[PDB]
């Protein structure tokens, strides 16, 4: 009984891992493992990198 | 001399007209280039997808 509940909790951890999105792009699956840049200034090269691992 | 100066002022006003038309045309070109600059800065956003880029 204890282990059956452990398995259900691990399944929900996996579901949250694969389901989280910004619209249609996945966030916790490994697509941001090497970060993406957002240009936060007016000139080229003035930008910040956002990194999320799986 | 008097008659030639009269005709010469007419030619000078013709030149001013030409320059004024061309100079006024270049302003809309500047305006559209500023708009394209904003679109290019907006393309540098790690939340855009291929449809937004298109």
């Amino acid at each position: 009984a204890l282990k059956a509940e452990m398995d259900q909790l691990a399944n929900e951890i996996d579901e949250i891992g694969k389901t989280t999105a910004f619209g249609t792009t996945k966030l916790l699956a490994g697509g941001f493992s090497a970060g993406k840049n957002f240009q936060v200034g007016a000139q080229d090269g003035e930008d910040i990198k956002v990194t999320v691992k799986a | 001399q008097v008659r030639g100066l009269e005709v010469g002022m007419r030619n000078a006003n013709d030149a001013i007209s030409i320059a004024q038309i061309a100079e006024g045309a270049m302003q809309e070109q500047t305006n559209m280039l500023q708009r394209m600059r904003d679109l290019t800065v907006q393309s540098e956003n790690g939340a855009n997808s291929s449809a937004d880029l298109s």
